[PDB]
């Protein structure tokens, strides 16, 4: 059973690595917008949380 | 090197200037880096050399020292 | 049907054309002169026909503008 | 003067709701799918873990 359930740890481990990688690529674009949005725009006038 | 691949991930991971990011710049105060920027900046650090961390050991690091300590 | 007003112009802009108002204003105008608040005549005039002077004044090249203070003036493009 | 300002009031408010309902919208789709990715990928990694 223990091998059987360390396939299933395997196949997660794969899934994991592919949605690191993803939100990583959606970081490294986002900031741009970060640090452009300094203007005092973002605090609550486009961040609204509702 | 490693001492400036980390000072590549953490500037493009938080946007902050390379002048900025010195050995003891510490993230969430000088950097400015919040609860999820921190996350993902741990995320960047794993990613760029191939490796895993503990959660708990991962969350000791809270400065550029720190973090190329852990990594280098 | 033909031989009517809507065939070459607006009845509005033509009303406004027609008011007795509108030489001394047109020659007014055209010299520079600034509208402000306090020579009703004039300015509700204005306020009144507002777009239709705009376009009119469009045929020249020139723009009718309004500040937000709330004075009229001229201003020439380059053309 | 009423009929200056009040003129006036209606152009600003128009512009500003509208302009702040299409760009909000959009910025918090972006920000939305990185926290999901985010979270998917949080619970991949203590599962992994654990």
């Amino acid at each position: 059973e223990m091998e059987n359930v360390q396939k299933k740890l395997r196949k997660l481990e794969r899934d994991y690595y592919q949605i690191r990688e993803q939100v990583v690529s959606a970081k490294a674009g986002w900031c741009a917008v970060m640090r452009m949005v300094k203007d005092n725009g973002v605090e609550r006038r486009l961040h609204r949380r509702e | 090197t490693i001492e400036e691949r980390v000072k590549k991930i953490i500037g493009e991971q938080l946007g902050v200037k390379q002048e900025e990011v010195t050995n003891n710049a510490s993230f969430v105060e000088d950097l400015g880096a919040d609860s999820l920027d921190t996350v993902e900046l741990v995320m960047a650090l794993e990613e760029e050399f191939d490796t895993e961390i503990p959660d708990e050991e991962a969350e000791k690091i809270t400065t550029v020292q720190a973090a190329i300590d852990y990594i280098n | 049907s033909s031989t009517h007003i809507e065939q070459f112009m607006p009845v509005k802009l033509a009303q406004a054309l027609a008011n007795s108002l509108f030489p001394e204003l047109d020659s007014q105008l055209r010299a520079g002169r600034h509208i402000g608040i306090d020579d009703l005549d004039n300015h509700a005039f204005l306020m009144d026909f507002q777009e239709q002077l705009e376009e009119f004044y469009a045929r020249y090249n020139v723009e009718l503008i309004r500040a937000p203070e709330g004075f009229f003036y001229l201003r020439p493009r380059s053309t | 003067a009423i009929r200056v300002t009040q003129s006036d009031r209606d152009l600003f408010k128009h512009l500003i709701t509208e302009a702040t309902s299409y760009v909000s919208a959009d910025y918090m789709r972006h920000a939305n799918e990185r926290r999901t990715h985010l979270d998917e990928a949080l619970a991949l990694r203590g599962e992994l873990f654990g």
